[PDB]
């Protein structure tokens, strides 16, 4: 506490006085890893080993759950030219836990790979598949140019070109609804100002690279804020009470004191808030016990300071804690705890300002010098 | 096989306010929108309550106390009980707990429920108990010193396999556990109610009615009984069978039944919410 | 405030990024030690302007008049007044000589108890130097000193004057002659009597004139709250909490969500001060006042 | 007329909002007359008039 | 919205005779249906007696 | 039990998909298709005696 | 909001409002400051009435 | 202050925006109402005697 | 100063994994920049080579 005045105050001698310092604070001393009873891998194959895709005009979308997602699995034999996560940063897939997972499939031609990002424009943006302007998902897509395509062209693969309006995120429509031009009244037939709302693709084998087929899958998920049936391949560890720890909460991380709780959760509901939106409670995965998270650090510390070119003794107050000794109760686990103090040393002095360790307390009474509190002052005496 | 401990630290029975506890629905009919006069033998209000304060563990001078003393029966026991852990486990009930007749024990244990009637030579010191402690953070219990032999057993029941929540915890008590026992013309009947808490010293003031719960054909002579709780044991507490062990965080109080009419008030559920002791004053 | 706590309360990484605006955390726990040092300081100069502490005289023979609602009650453990308990009984403190301890907030209970939501989030409060027991006994001797010298007990050395005497000058000093208190000493003394039984009645049926000092502490304790409750606000971050933003960006990315709720968070502190010095210069300029009036 | 378990009367049968404690097969109204039984194969509670 | 037919729904016993009563509760999130359609208008199916 | 269902779409007719929802007796049926509707669809419960 | 989708939106409008709060949190905090000499005037002036 | 009409006067994408530091925007006019009730009681002060 | 250069062969779809802050085989297990590189990265297609 001394050298944390003397860097608060740029100085290496500090004058006689009382100064404040941070909060008592005790480190974490194990980590806490929970996440829910799943054993299954996830469908990587059916994904992206899938017989057939569905054409853009007419897209696939696959619920997945029950499941890890390690996506890893894909390394020995899968290679994606095209890559871009957007809610979340790809490094910490690991450490987390997805929910109300979907994958979006379908086949699109090479140089209509870019219009899949959200913002974009043109006719596959606009006219067949939209993500949202806040989309939290991640988009992969690869060059499938030897399963999708065909010597005299693969006409299997389709997409509307003709739409009187836009698309919304997520939306689809199969209406082969003839499309009218021009104010020519058109009664379904394809001819002036009149055309079938759909066209096909080539994807011959012997076209360039803007023009071959491509296979894109979308992972459109949320994080954090609900129950998970899908998680990644960290594994679990069994859970500390009443101690100062760090965790991992279906990928919600922190740290502090779990503490068991009397909130009752609803059945949907994975995660609490308190009144300032900071997650106070979590549901356990594994079991449904629900827990209080209390932060680690707590109360405060001030120190009195003779000045230092006098004496490098100080004697320190502790804000929340009496130290008073009174008896307590032997738990059969644990040891009984000590007080949140730096040090107990050989003279503990208790008062309504706290309990103050380090000074020799005395019967006397005198001119108030150092002053320390509700009463209570001190000096520097032989 | 048992062991007497001989480190209890020698201190005085408390005694407690009962206020309107000990009211249990009188038979198994339906009633709404209603008040009802009945007569039984209910806990009397206001009454004076043994309080068993088993929770001494504590102090450099310590005054650890296992308390399981053996109480008259009377005309029917109220019991009730306040833990945070899963101490207060059972109860043996009879004439004079010994060998020499039949006898009901009740325990539940990890992970069951087992009831029997047989001439069980009890232990004088009867418990349960709790020791594996740290290669894992897992509790494990092992102990089990009640009797030391049984013959003659009838009644056998054994209830489905369950799991049971051991670790000891800090704070306040949780877990209002309250029971009415009465052995009438060959049977043992027992009420209960399970209620959430958040005390810290004693009975809590309030009212609810007991269940019907269970009736036990078992045709006995009950005069006295015997409270049956489990030790804490651990690695941080070393010495023999004796004395290497500590109380758990458990406590609990007995009153009597006395003949009594009572006005009783059923609301619109027909959920007795109140009544009147008309021999109270 | 632990200007560290209430930015990254717990947060490793936002610890270390937090340590740039240093000189400026530093400079905000400065201006409130300031006003903590004037706040005990007003305390001394309206109250400890005497340091001869008299005892009440064993006379209660003051003319004609009573006081003792007035003078400290030997009875009661306090060294209060009857009307000194009565105004401290009406204010309301969150509460007063009292410390809450680590394990008090292990529980449900830290998310209700504003005390202890404070105290996570790096709000403190500082006791006073000066106890209730202390200013009573400050009271105490104003009350003896004047009481029996009167005007004398001050600039020089105590000196007893006759009570009916002390106010005939009092009387001469408005300028109504000696003679009318003498001619009507009882009458003065009956008009009093009832005087200081009325103060304590109304005391006693109404609070309101008290509603001055229930201010002070309302407000604050509500812009300490309102710290607590600005904890929410984004700022322009995906979200407001630390955790949400380390557990899905890396390092670059979390950086930029981190200064954003650094920033906003400096500036709830940086107003909150603000308004404590301005405060404080409000109540200094009363306790001026005060001081002068005493 | 009617019979449930044993017990006999006669009367109109209607549906009820009665909430009966699953040990309880009949009810009693104010003056100890059964008012309200629970079915025995369907656990509806029957108001009796 | 986006792609989602939302439903949230509560199931409350009443005993009213005219109109909807007075009252307060939340609906819970029951279902999100992940069907990407154009929604405009919609109609009640009833069943007859 | 006589409201039991919704019809939500754009034109509620053959040209587009729509969603339909039913609770029928004995189970539930969600799906979307190319419905020709019914102008005045209902479902219902005839036999007696 | 005409040139910009939302997401790109969003960052110029956050720029804009934190800009116009500053404007504003400064303006009150100079009132506040200006209120405390009034009231001195205004007590001076009651004082010498 | 309508600190709402300062900062998105007219405007909708950006007043939803302005919510989220909501409880700041009511706090500059707390502070101005402040200011403003002890204007008149300075002018009470000083002539109300 | 303190320059260095770094060199290797990939297959084509794995150059954007060389980014610092990307995942993939390559990435993970082969060759990894810092959060914090403050390089340059220059790449090319060596098909005749
Ligand atoms: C918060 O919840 C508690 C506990 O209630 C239980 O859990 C909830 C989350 C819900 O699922 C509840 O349906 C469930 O019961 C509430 O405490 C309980 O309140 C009821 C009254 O609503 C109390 O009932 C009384 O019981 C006495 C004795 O029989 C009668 O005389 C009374 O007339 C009345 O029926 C019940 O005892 C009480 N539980 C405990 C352990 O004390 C709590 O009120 C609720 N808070 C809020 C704001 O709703
Ligand atoms: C600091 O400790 C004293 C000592 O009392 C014991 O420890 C307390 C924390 C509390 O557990 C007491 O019950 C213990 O006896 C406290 O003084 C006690 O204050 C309480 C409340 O008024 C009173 O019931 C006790 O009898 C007091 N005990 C004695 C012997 O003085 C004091 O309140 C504690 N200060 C705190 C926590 O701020
Ligand atoms: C997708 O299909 C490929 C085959 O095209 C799978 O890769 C083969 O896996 C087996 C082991 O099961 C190996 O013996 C083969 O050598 C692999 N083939 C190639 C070309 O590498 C791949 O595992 C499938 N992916 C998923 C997720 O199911
Ligand atoms: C959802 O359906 C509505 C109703 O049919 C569409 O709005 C109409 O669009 C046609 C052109 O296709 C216009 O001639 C009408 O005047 C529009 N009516 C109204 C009330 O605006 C709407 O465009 C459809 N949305 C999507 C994404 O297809
Ligand atoms: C606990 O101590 C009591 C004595 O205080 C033991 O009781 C005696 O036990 C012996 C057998 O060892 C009998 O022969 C005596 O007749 C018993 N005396 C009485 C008064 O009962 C008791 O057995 C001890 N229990 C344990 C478990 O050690
Ligand atoms: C709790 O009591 C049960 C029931 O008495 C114990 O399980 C029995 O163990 C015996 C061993 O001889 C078997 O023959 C029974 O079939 C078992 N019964 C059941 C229902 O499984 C159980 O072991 C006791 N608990 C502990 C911790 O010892
Ligand atoms: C925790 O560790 C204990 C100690 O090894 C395990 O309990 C032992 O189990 C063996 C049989 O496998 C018995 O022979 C020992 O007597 C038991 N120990 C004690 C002290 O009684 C316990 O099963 C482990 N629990 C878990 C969940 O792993
Ligand atoms: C209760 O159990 C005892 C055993 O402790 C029974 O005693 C029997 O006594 C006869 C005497 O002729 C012996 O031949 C039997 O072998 C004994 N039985 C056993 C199991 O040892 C006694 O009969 C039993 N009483 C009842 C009612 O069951
Ligand atoms: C001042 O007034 C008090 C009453 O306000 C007088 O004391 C009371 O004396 C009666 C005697 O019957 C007691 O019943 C009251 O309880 C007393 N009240 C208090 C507050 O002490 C007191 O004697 C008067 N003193 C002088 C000097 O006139
Ligand atoms: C001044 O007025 C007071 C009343 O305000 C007079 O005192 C009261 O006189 C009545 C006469 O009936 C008594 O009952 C009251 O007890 C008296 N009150 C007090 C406090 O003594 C007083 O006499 C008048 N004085 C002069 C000079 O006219
Ligand atoms: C209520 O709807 C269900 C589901 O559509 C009907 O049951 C289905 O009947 C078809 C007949 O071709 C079978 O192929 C399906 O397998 C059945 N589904 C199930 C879940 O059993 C049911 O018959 C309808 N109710 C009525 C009264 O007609
Ligand atoms: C799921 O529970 C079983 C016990 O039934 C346990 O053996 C297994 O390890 C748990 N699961 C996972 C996925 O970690
Ligand atoms: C119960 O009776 C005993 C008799 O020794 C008495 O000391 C105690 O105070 C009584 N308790 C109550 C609660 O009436």
């Amino acid at each position: 506490p001394l050298s944390e005045t003397k860097c608060t105050l740029k100085s290496f001698t500090v004058e006689k006085g009382i100064y404040q310092t941070s909060n008592f604070r005790v480190q974490p001393t194990e980590s806490i890893v929970r996440f829910p009873n799943i054993t299954n891998l996830c469908p990587f194959g059916e994904v992206f080993n899938a017989t057939r895709f569905a054409s853009v005009y007419a897209w696939n979308r696959k619920r997945i759950s029950n499941c890890v997602a390690d996506y890893s699995v894909l390394y020995n034999s899968a290679s994606f030219s095209t890559f871009k996560c957007y809610g979340v940063s790809p490094t910490k897939l690991n450490d987390l836990c997805f929910t109300n997972v979907y994958a979006d499939s379908f086949v699109i031609r090479g140089d209509e790979v870019r219009q899949i990002a959200p913002g974009q424009t043109g006719k596959i943006a606009d006219y067949n598949y939209k993500l949202p302007d806040d989309f939290t998902g991640c988009v992969i897509a690869w060059n499938s140019n030897n399963l999708d395509s065909k010597v005299g062209g693969n006409y299997n693969y389709l997409y509307r070109l003709f739409r009187k309006s836009n698309l919304k995120p997520f939306e689809r429509d199969i209406s082969t609804e003839i499309y009218q031009a021009g104010s020519t009244p058109c009664n379904g037939v394809e001819g002036f100002n009149c055309y079938f709302p759909l066209q096909s693709y080539g994807f011959q084998p012997t076209n360039g690279v803007g023009y071959q087929p491509y296979r894109v899958v979308v992972l459109s998920f949320e994080l954090l804020h609900a129950p998970a049936t899908v998680c990644g391949p960290k594994k679990s560890t069994n859970l500390v009470k009443n101690k100062c720890v760090n965790f991992n909460f279906n990928g919600l991380t922190g740290t502090g004191v779990l503490t068991e709780s009397n909130k009752k959760f609803l059945p949907f509901q994975q995660f609490g808030r308190d009144i300032a939106d900071t997650t106070d409670a979590v549901r356990d995965p594994q079991t449904l016990e629900i827990l209080d998270i209390t932060p680690c650090s707590f109360g405060g510390v001030s120190v009195i300071t003779p000045g230092t070119n006098t004496s490098n003794q100080v004697a320190v107050l502790y804000q929340d804690v009496n130290c008073t000794e009174v008896p307590v109760a032997i738990h059969a686990d644990q040891l009984t705890p000590t007080w949140r103090v730096y040090s107990t040393g050989s003279n503990v002095f208790q008062t309504r300002a706290g309990c103050l360790i380090g000074a020799e307390h005395v019967n006397n009474s005198y001119e108030c010098d150092i002053p320390i509190g509700a009463g209570i002052c001190a000096s520097y005496q032989t | 096989q048992c062991v007497n401990l001989t480190t209890r630290t020698q201190l005085p029975p408390a005694y407690t306010n009962s206020f309107t506890r000990g009211v249990y629905y009188p038979d198994k009919v339906f009633r709404s929108s209603v008040l009802h006069s009945t007569q039984d033998l209910f806990l009397p209000f206001f009454s004076n309550v043994t309080w068993f304060h088993a929770i001494h563990v504590s102090g450099t001078n310590g005054t650890k106390r296992f308390d399981n003393p053996v109480l008259p029966f009377n005309d029917g026991v109220y019991f009730a009980s306040t833990e945070k852990s899963n101490i207060i486990r059972g109860w043996i009930f009879g004439t004079t707990l010994d060998s020499k007749t039949q006898s009901l024990l009740i325990v539940n244990n990890a992970t069951n429920v087992v009831i029997k009637v047989c001439e069980f030579q009890f232990c004088n010191d009867p418990f349960l108990g709790v020791y594996y402690h740290k290669n894992n953070k897992s509790w494990m219990e092992s102990e089990f010193r009640v009797y030391s032999s049984a013959n003659n057993c009838t009644f056998e029941y054994v209830s489905q396999p369950f799991l049971m929540d051991l670790e000891g915890k800090q704070g306040n008590f949780k877990n209002l556990r309250e029971f009415v026992f009465k052995n009438i013309d060959g049977y043992f009947k027992i009420y209960s109610k399970h209620t959430p808490i958040n005390l810290v010293r004693d009975l809590p003031q309030g009212f609810s009615a007991l269940e019907p719960l269970v009736d036990l054909p078992i045709g006995i002579n009950i005069t006295r009984f015997q409270t049956l709780l489990a030790l804490h044991r651990s690695y941080l507490t070393p010495g023999d069978s004796s004395s290497g062990w500590t109380a758990g965080a458990a406590a609990y109080y007995v009153g009597y039944l006395q003949p009594r009419t009572f006005l009783l008030k059923y609301n619109e559920n027909g959920t007795i919410t109140d009544a009147v002791d008309c021999a109270l004053d | 405030v632990d200007c560290t706590m209430y930015i990254c309360g717990d947060s490793t990484e936002c610890s270390n990024l937090l340590l740039q605006y240093g000189s400026f955390c530093t400079q905000l726990n400065r201006a409130l030690t300031g006003i903590a040092v004037e706040q005990d300081k007003n305390t001394q100069e309206v109250f400890a302007q005497v340091k001869q502490i008299y005892k009440t005289p064993p006379i209660k023979d003051f003319g004609g008049f009573n006081f003792s609602q007035i003078l400290p009650d030997p009875s009661k453990p306090s060294k209060r007044s009857f009307i000194e308990d009565l105004l401290f009984n009406k204010v309301t403190l969150a509460d007063a000589g009292f410390i809450k301890q680590y394990g008090d907030c292990l529980g449900d209970i830290a998310a209700r108890d504003l005390i202890c939501a404070q105290k996570f989030n790096g709000l403190t409060v500082l006791p006073p130097l000066l106890t209730d027991e202390m200013i009573a006994q400050y009271t105490s001797a104003l009350l003896a000193g004047t009481i029996t010298s009167g005007w004398t007990f001050g600039a020089g050395a105590a000196l007893q004057i006759p009570f009916a005497m002390q106010m005939a000058y009092r009387f001469n000093g408005i300028g109504v002659t000696q003679n009318v208190l003498y001619e009507n000493q009882k009458l003065i003394a009956n008009q009093f009597n009832s005087a200081i039984g009325k103060i304590q009645d109304s005391l006693s049926s109404t609070a309101s004139a008290l509603g001055k000092l229930q201010d002070v502490v309302n407000q604050n304790a509500q812009a300490l709250n309102t710290l607590v409750k600005q904890l929410s606000s984004n700022f322009g971050a995906i979200s407001s909490v630390l955790n949400d933003i380390l557990s899905r960006l890396d390092p670059p990315e979390a950086e930029v969500q981190i200064d954003r709720l650094i920033t906003g968070r400096l500036q709830s502190l940086q107003t909150y001060v603000t308004q404590q010095l301005i405060r404080a210069a409000e109540i200094r300029a009363s306790a001026n006042l005060a001081a002068t009036k005493m």
